[PDB]
Formats: structure tokens, C-alpha cells, sequence
């Protein structure tokens, strides 16, 4: 299954540059074998959140062979978990071995490919390690929620991001959440006896502030609690939710890297062979 | 090539001589642990042993054909009921279908949802049967027609789904898209109103890798009328006390009552404000559960052709994990 | 004990009544009340004020009927000992109080078929008995100590056993619930102050102790089991009597509980206080015979004592523990007067009765129908005598009062729903049989739902759905059949099929209809 992307007549001075694109991923809307290039197209920078959401509806595809006639690309993931392939590292950070990778839209709208031969630009995203993609997504969703390399927001689809956030949050409150909350002083008192206990709680955690500014009584006995227990249901719900938080706001890990012999890290602008998971 | 699964079992729910090959089969959990987990899982106010009774009223048998399960739900076209009833050889079958309906309706009432009771296997292709004891064989990965059935009229097969339940999405949502390779999802639809509830089944195909918002909008009426009638039978207290309002004005107050750690038992620290977050009877997540889905594989084409059916086209079996849909 | 906790939570969270009260009705009470244990239960209750006849709509309560000893199940822990004695169902009734809890206003309980009444003045005792539970608890802890020392189960409990040993003597132990109701005396809130005030003068003339049990016992059963926790906190059960039948029953109160008694439970002065004071002051022997100019001040004080004192004649007799009894007896007298007057008028004119039901009679049985002819008069007379003399508790479940209530349900100008039977759907006659030989006694436990239908030549055809009892009307001998329709039209079917229809005119005031229908329906 290799998709085919045809091209129009371009300038001989631009195929020499587009040919240098052999590891960046494209985002197709459907997966018919033959396809055009005009279909896969993106405007310049703007509303990183919109593109991040669009990166879930459309599925990726890695390109491997370019020809001034057509372009052979690989449907990245729909049915395969072992298609060992190579994609270049167009990310800012440096990715070592055994790292799940993630596609994130580019920042500042600075790096695109203005193709004048046909008047259309393709904004190939960047590949970051999961650990830093998570912090990036977190920072952007926090900034979006705030408004009721620094890019501006859009405030047209900020409603959607803050919405998904507050939904995934409101359905984290539960009859057992109050029982788990009525132990915050009992946790803070442990935050002084042990050092790791103070470690696990951050500095401005907005709970160690709460811990001294109110008091709470023992939680009232709920209904049927002689039969059912609630803290376990709450904990299970939280595991099930948080296991799927990082996806619904950012992008799922698309694949992971693996090497045999050479240097661990692959600095940017380099080809790295990855398995697909 | 593709790799298969063989599971000897009872000719209770999937009856591999009655249907021809090419239809998905499901694996049914041992009911003992369901009946047990109920004891701790049914919410307050409701019954806590009614699933015990509902199960005891249906007396290992492990598999269940989707062709059989779709009949024992709300949504169904009576032609398929007639087919299952008059075309299954087995004794006492309609009664069993009725009891199974009561079982699933009890399952949703007791907040142990059937999606936590039915893992999905591939499409069956072969079977050898003794008297009321079968050994079905289904694919598990790869594409269906890599197999080899012992029919000798049609060595290969396809995948058949009752067209009454197949709900397309893209042409439904009007994405303006163009049909290429589309995914395939088996989805469940719960509805929760005490002693008046049911379950709806569907088989959904689309290009959408992440259902989420798509079902949240598709099943809008279900989520709406499920969030409000779901907390019923739970004694909520009277009007919430004003002390429940979690005070926020006190975080960045430079002058305020304060208390360092290590003096919190009963000191002269009585001056701290009281706040009693008390949540008793409000809508929990399991209260707003309305749907659950699981990925099945990839599909080229769907054509409708005969009892109405829906032949797949180049189905590639790739089973995924279950998923909740509550928000 | 789970019943009391469930009821306390259901009350506090929803506020279906001002306060609550915990009660343990034992076996012989239920037995003499006509109700049977070991059968399916469905508990309800309502509070009926006195002298007015306004009944709050019923409220379902959680009841759990133990089998073996009940009182000890409140006092002992599972793994250490087994209870012993009689056992009855735990229940909790709602109240209506807050400033001066009125007397003589009952709290009506409902079990599967029969209703029990519990006058406030009987339910709520002044003083509790919390001083004996220390004596009980010390024995309980010593019991756990001698268990942990000997059974050799686990180390964490062994340490607690050693601590308890080194805290108090290991002598011996046993817990006895029956001894609690006998030995004790009522605790008053002064005696600690007597001891304290005596302290100064005598001196002049010249972990904790029990939480070890908690921390330990939470390891044997392996479960906290919140239902247990109240068994370590002191309880107090005050053996009381009953006004309706004259037997015993207990009114428990737990310390932490927010029911009537214990701590953090509301307290209201017994309204009989101002009543007794003003009864003595103006100098009369009775509160109803008080001079109206004096009663003006009472009504001025407390808005509750108004209607038993202002109106000329109250709807229900006041200041007597037998209000509901009088009400039921009067209602039954009215219904029976109606039915008997109806059959009386239909037979007055010297009749010849035509067999209104089709029944082919064999040719050797002319003697038997001639015998029925001979005994019809004495049979009707004995039937009248019987239907009159019977009590009221046994009649309410019958079909007579059933159709009387169905008749009253229309004119009441308010909706009403039965408890356990779909509406009568007029046209169906509810039958009550009676033996026809020698002694005359009812035979049917539940009424029979037959349906008449006009057939050939004015001979209505019988058929019955809802019940299944052969020999329907007049089929076999030894069955006199009577039945009244929702429209209150009665028929009487002697054996063989002979009989007659009869109309019925119910004569009963209107100012009391809604009380009776609140007590015999649901009003939803």
C-alpha cells in the first residue's frame, strides 16, 4: 500500500529543494492509492490549536521517493505496526533511542515551503519527543484557557480547547473525590516529616496554599456505603481518564525510534530509522 | 497469511451450522465475576442482587454471534428476529433470547456495562459440531480471505453484517469527503432510566480515527436525557450549605489567618474558615455514560444485497481496546 | 442495625420529616398484632395529628427483620460472641415536633397488611440510660482481650491484647442483653455535678483506654464496617410498653446518632406540662372543660393546641389514646348498616327469588334445594348477626370496606390510589363468602374478583379474573356469597344459584371523608 501523489510542471529550481524533503510527513484526507498534490495543502502559520485538532481527523503519511513526475508516500498508520521506515528529524530538540515521537505543528509560522511554481505552500510539522510535546501542549492549552518563540491566539476555537479541558475535568469530580479531598491536611502533615513527601508536591501547587486557609469536617456518610466503596471507583475513574488526557488535547505517539550501533542521539535535519507503534 | 483462534464451546448463542461463514463473533466473560462485581458496583438506591437473579434465570457457553446479539436489543428489524427464531435449529431459542434481553437490561441498570463483558473475536469460518457442542474458528489478524474454509463451494469468504444495524457516519455527518479506506467501529449505546432502559447496537464505518466528539454529537439526545434522569433514586440532601462555596478570595491575601504544619490536631487554630465540599447524589461519570466503542479494522467498500445484509470488502482484522464515551 | 443507619441518612439528606426515632419491635408484639415475620416486608409510615384528621402522605422506610436474638445484635461484635433471645424487625419512624412536641398525636406504622399506632406520649421517653453502657463496654474489651490471648491469630492484634491486658484486669467476661433492661436505672444530667460539688467540700473539711479495641478489632474482621462503629459508642435502650395491644417494645438511641435521644438530637418539652399547669391553676379536672377565656391564652402561646380547644365539636375525639380505633369502628358500623339495610329492603316485600345464575342441577338434588329453601331464613339471620358482631381489624381487608372506600373515592374531590390492588374498574363484584352449615364463619382470606354479565333472559353470567378460587358464586353448597360493586350494588347468592340483586345507600358525613381516605388509600 503506497499512495501516489502526482505533480504539475514546477520550476527546475524548486524540484531541487522539494527533493530535499524525504522524511517530513504529509496529512491526507482520504487514502485512495492515486492522489494529487493540490489536495494536501495548508496555509501559512496561525491558530496552532486549529491545526493540532486537524492532526487528529486526518491521518499521516511518510514520503520516501520523489520524482519530477510523481511522489510515492507511505500511509503511516492504519493497519501496520512493524513498517520500519525512516523520517528526518525536523524538530528543535534531540531525540535519543527508545523515544516515542509526536507530530506537533510548527511554531511562529516561520518555517514553511512557499512553492511559487503553483502558488501553494505545505507546512510540514515538526517531530518532538513525547516528554516535550506534552509540556508544549500543556502550555498552549493553559494560555488558551487564560483568555476566558511566542505566537498569538485565535479566540475562535479557544472555546473548543477550554471546553474539552473543563469537561475532562468536571467529570473527575465524584462522590469519592470529597473523601480523597478530606485528607489534604493529613497529606500536608506528611509533607514535613519526610523529604520525598515535600518533593512530590510542587511549590505553587494551589493545594499547599489551600491546606492552611480552610478547614473541613469528616465527610458525611453517603448512601449504601455499607455495601459499596467509593474511593476505589474514584481512583479507577481517574486512571481511566488520565490515561487518555494527553491525547484529546495534543497528539498520540505515532511511532518510536530504534538503532543498533551508532551514536544514541540524532541531531536535527537527519534521517532516523523508526519502528511504528 | 492470517492467524486464527479455535475455542470449543456450547451451541448456545452462536450456531455455526445455522449461519454461513463470515460474521463477527464475541467472547463472553465468565458470569461469576460479573455477578460478584455487581455487589460492589450497583449505585446507591438501586437493587444490588437483581443481576444475580437475571443470570440465574438463564439456566461452558462462551461465544455469542453478533447476528444473535443484535436481535436481543431495542434496535432491530423484525425480519432478522424472524430469521433468528425460525432458522436456528435449537430448542427453546426465543425464550433464551428474551432472557438474554433481560440480562443485558439488568447489566446496564447495575452499572456493570456489557462492554466490560464482551471481548470481540474475528469472523468465524469453520466448525465441527457434536450434539450441542461446537468448536468455532475465527480469524484474529490479517485480512479475512487469507483463510481457507472447508465448504468447497466458496473456499474464501467475506464479512457479513446485518444491514439493519450498520450506521454509516461520513455520508451521515456530510463531511463532503470521498470514500477511500475507512475504519470500522462496533459501538454500543446505553440509556439509563430506572426500570425503563434499553441498549442499542451499531456497526460504524468512517475515516474518523477518533470518534469522540463525533458520537458526542451523533447521540446528543441520549446524552441529554441520560445526564438528568441518571442520578435518580439517589437521596440528595437539602439545599447546599453556603459553607460549600470553596473560598477563593483568601489565596493571595497578605493579611489572613495562617497555620504552619506540625500544629494541626486541635491547637488554638480554630480560627481557620470551614469548608465542607459535600457531593452526595450528583451526576458521577458512570451516571453520564451513554456509549462505548472499539475499533475493528479497515474497510474498502460496503454493498447491500440479499433478509437484508451488508457485505464488507477486503476487511483487515485489527482489533483494538475498548473506549468510554461519557463527556 | 443497618436499617437505622440507612433511615438516618435518608432522613438527613432529604428532610422528609423534622426528626426521627429508633425502635426495635420484638417478636411477640408483631405476633399479637396479626402480622407475621419471615415473610416479605414493605414498610411505610405516616404521622396523623389529633383532633383534626390531617395525615401527611406516607413515606417508605428501610426495615430489616432479624431472626435470632435482636437486642444483643446491637450490643456485641460478630467474631467474639453470638447473640441470643427473641428477634423482631428494626424500624425508624418519622416525627413532628421541635418546640413542644404535642401529645396524643400518633405515628402510624404500616407493614404488609396491618397498621400499628404509636402515640408520641408512649414513644419518646424523658431520660435515657447511657450510664450502664460503660459497664457493658469494659466487659466487651476484656472479652476481646481474652480472645486475642487464647486464639493466637495475628501479631498486630496480639499487641493490642497485651495493651488491654496491662490496662485493666483480665478476669473474665460475658455480655447479656436481657440484663440491660432489668438492672439499670434512668440516668439524669445532674449526678456528676452532685459528685463534683461533694468533691470540693470533702477536700475542704480536712493511646487512650478503648481505642486499642478499635485499632485491634479492625484487623480480625479485616473491615472497618461503619455499621460496627456505633456498637463501640455507648447506646441506651429504654424498654417501653404499647397502648394498642399491651406488649413490650424498645426505643434505642445511639450516642453519635441524630435521632431522638443521644447527643446532637433535638429536644422538645412534653406539651403536657403547660396543660397540667393550667389544668391545676384555673382549678378544673380536665383540659377540654377549661374556661374559654383561659384557653385563649393557651391558643395564643402554641399554635398546635388550637383545634383541640377552639371548635365546638372536633372531627375526631380528643385526649384519648383510642382515636383511630373509634374511627375504624364507626366506619365499619356505617358500611354494615348500609349493606344490611340494602338486603333488608330487598327482602322486605314477601319475595320469591329467581336463581340469577345458570346452574344445571342433577335430578336427585331436589331434596338439597328444598333444604336450602328451608334454611334460607335462619341462614340470613345468622349472617346478619355474624357480620355485625365481628371486630374491625378483621374486616378492613375484606371486600365490603374495599368497595365502600372505592365508593367514597369519587365524592372526596381528590385523587386516591390503592396500595396493592389495581383500581376496581366498576362492573366487578368483590365477593366475601360465608359458611352455610351450622356455625357461620368467613372462609375467604382475600376477596374474589368476579365479573357479572347480563345473559339469557335476565340471568347474569359469572366469570372472574384476578383471583382463582373454585365454586365461584352459588356453585357448591356450604357457601353463601355476597358482593358489592364499586357503584355499591350488592347481590346475594345462596347455594344452587338462587338469590337477588339489591341496591345500597351509604349514609356518612362529608366532613370526615378525606381522613378515612387518607388512612385507606395513598392520595397521590
Amino acid at each position: 500500500m503506497e499512495v501516489d501523489i502526482a505533480l504539475p510542471t514546477l520550476s527546475p529550481g524548486d524540484l531541487s529543494a522539494l527533493q530535499r524533503c524525504e522524511g517530513r510527513v504529509v496529512f491526507l484526507e482520504t487514502l485512495r492509492r492515486h492522489a494529487t498534490l493540490r489536495e494536501v495543502a495548508l496555509p501559512c502559520g496561525g491558530d496552532v490549536l486549529a491545526a493540532m485538532a486537524a492532526y487528529r481527523r486526518r491521518f499521516a503519511a511518510v514520503i520516501t521517493r520523489v520524482t519530477p513526475h510523481r511522489m510515492l508516500a507511505t500511509p503511516l498508520g492504519v493497519g501496520g505496526r512493524g513498517q520500519s521506515l525512516v523520517l528526518q528529524n525536523t524538530g528543535p530538540f534531540d531525540l535519543t533511542n527508545g523515544d516515542h515521537v509526536c507530530l506537533v505543528p510548527p511554531l511562529l509560522g516561520d518555517e514553511c515551503l512557499r512553492l511559487t511554481s503553483a502558488n501553494l505552500e505545505l507546512r510540514f510539522p515538526m517531530t518532538l519527543p513525547l516528554a516535550q510535546a506534552r509540556e508544549l501542549t500543556a502550555r498552549v492549552v493553559a494560555r488558551a484557557a487564560e483568555t476566558l518563540q511566542l505566537p498569538p491566539p485565535h479566540r475562535d476555537n479557544a472555546e473548543a480547547a477550554t471546553r474539552s479541558l473543563v469537561l475532562n475535568m468536571i467529570f473527575l469530580l465524584n462522590e469519592g473525590a470529597v473523601i480523597l479531598l478530606s485528607l489534604i491536611p493529613n497529606l500536608l502533615t506528611l509533607g514535613a516529616q519526610d523529604g520525598y513527601a515535600n518533593a512530590v508536591i510542587q511549590l505553587g501547587s494551589a493545594t499547599r496554599e489551600l491546606g492552611q486557609l480552610v478547614r473541613q469536617p469528616p465527610p458525611p456518610l453517603p448512601q449504601d456505603h455499607a455495601r459499596r466503596f467509593c474511593v476505589f471507583e474514584a481512583l479507577e475513574a481517574w486512571i481511566a481518564s488520565a490515561s487518555r488526557l494527553g491525547d484529546t488535547l495534543g497528539t498520540r505517539p505515532v511511532a518510536r525510534v530504534c538503532i543498533f550501533d551508532g551514536p544514541p542521539t540524532v541531531p536535527p535535519g537527519e534521517k532516523a530509522a523508526v519502528v511504528e507503534v | 497469511r492470517a492467524r486464527l483462534i479455535r475455542q470449543v464451546t456450547l451451541a448456545d448463542f452462536c450456531e455455526p451450522q445455522a449461519e454461513r461463514p463470515g460474521l463477527v463473533v464475541l467472547a463472553l466473560r465468565h458470569p461469576a465475576d460479573l455477578a460478584g462485581a455487581a455487589y460492589a458496583a450497583t449505585p446507591p438506591g438501586k437493587n444490588h442482587r437483581d443481576l444475580e437473579e437475571a443470570w440465574l434465570a438463564l439456566d461452558r457457553a462462551s461465544v455469542v454471534s453478533l447476528n444473535f446479539l443484535v436481535a436481543a436489543a431495542e434496535n432491530a428489524d423484525d425480519a432478522l428476529r424472524a430469521h433468528v427464531t425460525t432458522n436456528y435449529r435449537d430448542r427453546r431459542t426465543a425464550a433464551r433470547l428474551e432472557r438474554f434481553a433481560t440480562v443485558l437490561r439488568a447489566m446496564i441498570r447495575s452499572h456493570v456495562f456489557p462492554h466490560r463483558a464482551l471481548h470481540v473475536l474475528g469472523g468465524l469460518l469453520g466448525h465441527v459440531t457434536q450434539d450441542r457442542l461446537a468448536s468455532v474458528t475465527c480469524v484474529a489478524r490479517g485480512d479475512q480471505e487469507a483463510a481457507r474454509t472447508n465448504d468447497m463451494a466458496a473456499r474464501r469468504s467475506q464479512v457479513h453484517v446485518p444491514a439493519c444495524a450498520l450506521m454509516d457516519v461520513d455520508r451521515e455527518l456530510r463531511l463532503g469527503g470521498d470514500d477511500g479506506l475507512r475504519f470500522a467501529y462496533l459501538v454500543f449505546v446505553y440509556t439509563q432510566r430506572h426500570r425503563r432502559e434499553a441498549l442499542r447496537v451499531h456497526v460504524a464505518v468512517s475515516r474518523l480515527p477518533e470518534l469522540g466528539d463525533a458520537l458526542s454529537f451523533l447521540l446528543a439526545g441520549t446524552r441529554v436525557d441520560n445526564a438528568i434522569h441518571g442520578t435518580d433514586e439517589a437521596d440528595a440532601p437539602a439545599a447546599p450549605a453556603a459553607a460549600a462555596a470553596f473560598p477563593a478570595y483568601l489565596f493571595n491575601d497578605p493579611r489572613s489567618a495562617r497555620c504552619p504544619t506540625g500544629r494541626l490536631n486541635t491547637p488554638a487554630a480554630e480560627a481557620l474558615p470551614v469548608w465542607a465540599p459535600d457531593m452526595r447524589g450528583r451526576a458521577t461519570r458512570n451516571s453520564c455514560m451513554y456509549a462505548a466503542y472499539v475499533r475493528l479494522g479497515t474497510v474498502e467498500r460496503v454493498v447491500r444485497r440479499a433478509l437484508p445484509l451488508a457485505h464488507m470488502e477486503r476487511f483487515t482484522w485489527d482489533v483494538g481496546a475498548w473506549e468510554e464515551c461519557f463527556f | 442495625m443497618d436499617a437505622h443507619i440507612a433511615n438516618e441518612t435518608k432522613q438527613q439528606m432529604t428532610r422528609f420529616a423534622p426528626a426521627l426515632v429508633h425502635v426495635i419491635v420484638p417478636d411477640p408484639l408483631l405476633a399479637r398484632a396479626g402480622v407475621d415475620p419471615l415473610a416479605p416486608f414493605a414498610a411505610h409510615a405516616q404521622t396523623r395529628y389529633h383532633g383534626s384528621g390531617v395525615c401527611e402522605p406516607w413515606v417508605s422506610v428501610f426495615a430489616g427483620h432479624v431472626q435470632t436474638g435482636a437486642v444483643e445484635s446491637v450490643l456485641t461484635l460478630p467474631p467474639l460472641q453470638r447473640p441470643r433471645g427473641p428477634g423482631g424487625l428494626f424500624v425508624s419512624l418519622p416525627l413532628a415536633l421541635g418546640a413542644h412536641f404535642d401529645g396524643f398525636t400518633t405515628a402510624a406504622l404500616r407493614v404488609g397488611a396491618r397498621e400499628l399506632v404509636f402515640t408520641y406520649d408512649e414513644l419518646l421517653p424523658a431520660r435515657t440510660r447511657y450510664n450502664v453502657d460503660g459497664e457493658r463496654l469494659e466487659r466487651l474489651c476484656r472479652q476481646f482481650a481474652n480472645y486475642a490471648r487464647a486464639r493466637r491469630v495475628a501479631p498486630a492484634v496480639a499487641a493490642a491484647g497485651g495493651h488491654i491486658d496491662a490496662l485493666l484486669p483480665p478476669a473474665a467476661a460475658t455480655i447479656d442483653g436481657e440484663a440491660q433492661l432489668t438492672r439499670g436505672g434512668f440516668d439524669d444530667p445532674a449526678a456528676p455535678h452532685a459528685r463534683d460539688a461533694d468533691r470540693e467540700i470533702l477536700s475542704l473539711v480536712r493511646l487512650t483506654a478503648l481505642d486499642w479495641l478499635d485499632a485491634g478489632y479492625a484487623a480480625l474482621a479485616g473491615g472497618d464496617a461503619p455499621a460496627h462503629v456505633w456498637r463501640r459508642r455507648p447506646v441506651s435502650l429504654v424498654a417501653r410498653r404499647h397502648y394498642q395491644t399491651g406488649e413490650t417494645f424498645v426505643v434505642v438511641a445511639y450516642e453519635h446518632s441524630t435521632a431522638w435521644g443521644g447527643r446532637r438530637g433535638p429536644r422538645g418539652e412534653p406539651l403536657a406540662r403547660v396543660l397540667a399547669e393550667e389544668c391545676e391553676r384555673h382549678g378544673v379536672e380536665h383540659p377540654r372543660a377549661l374556661p374559654a377565656e383561659a384557653r385563649r391564652e393557651l391558643v395564643r402561646r402554641h399554635a398546635e393546641l388550637a383545634v383541640p380547644l377552639g371548635d365546638e365539636e372536633p372531627p375526631l375525639p380528643v385526649f384519648d389514646a383510642t382515636a383511630e380505633l373509634v374511627l375504624l369502628e364507626r366506619f365499619r358500623n356505617a358500611c354494615v348498616r348500609a349493606l344490611l339495610a340494602g338486603v333488608r329492603e330487598s327482602v322486605r316485600r314477601e319475595p320469591r327469588m329467581r336463581q340469577i345464575i345458570e346452574f344445571a342441577i342433577r335430578p336427585r338434588d331436589r331434596e338439597a334445594v328444598l333444604d336450602v329453601a328451608g334454611r334460607a331464613p335462619a341462614l340470613l339471620d345468622a349472617f346478619a348477626r355474624r357480620l355485625e358482631h365481628t371486630p374491625a381489624r378483621e374486616m378492613v381487608d375484606s371486600g365490603l370496606m374495599t368497595a365502600a372506600a372505592a365508593h367514597l373515592a369519587a365524592r372526596a374531590t381528590a385523587g386516591y390510589v390503592t396500595f396493592e390492588s389495581g383500581p376496581l374498574l366498576g362492573g366487578v363484584f368483590l365477593f366475601d363468602y360465608y359458611s352455610a352449615g351450622g356455625e357461620v364463619i368467613r372462609v375467604t382470606r382475600a376477596p374474589l374478583a368476579v365479573a357479572v354479565e347480563p345473559a339469557t333472559r335476565g340471568q347474569f353470567a359469572c366469570r372472574f379474573r384476578g383471583a382463582s378460587h373454585r365454586c365461584l358464586p352459588g356453585e357448591s353448597y356450604a357457601y353463601l356469597c355476597v358482593g358489592v360493586s364499586r357503584d355499591l350494588r350488592a347481590l346475594v347468592v345462596l347455594p344452587g344459584g338462587f338469590g337477588f340483586f339489591a341496591t345500597l345507600r351509604l349514609e356518612w358525613p362529608a366532613a370526615l371523608v378525606d381522613p378515612v381516605l387518607e388512612r385507606l388509600c395513598r392520595r397521590v
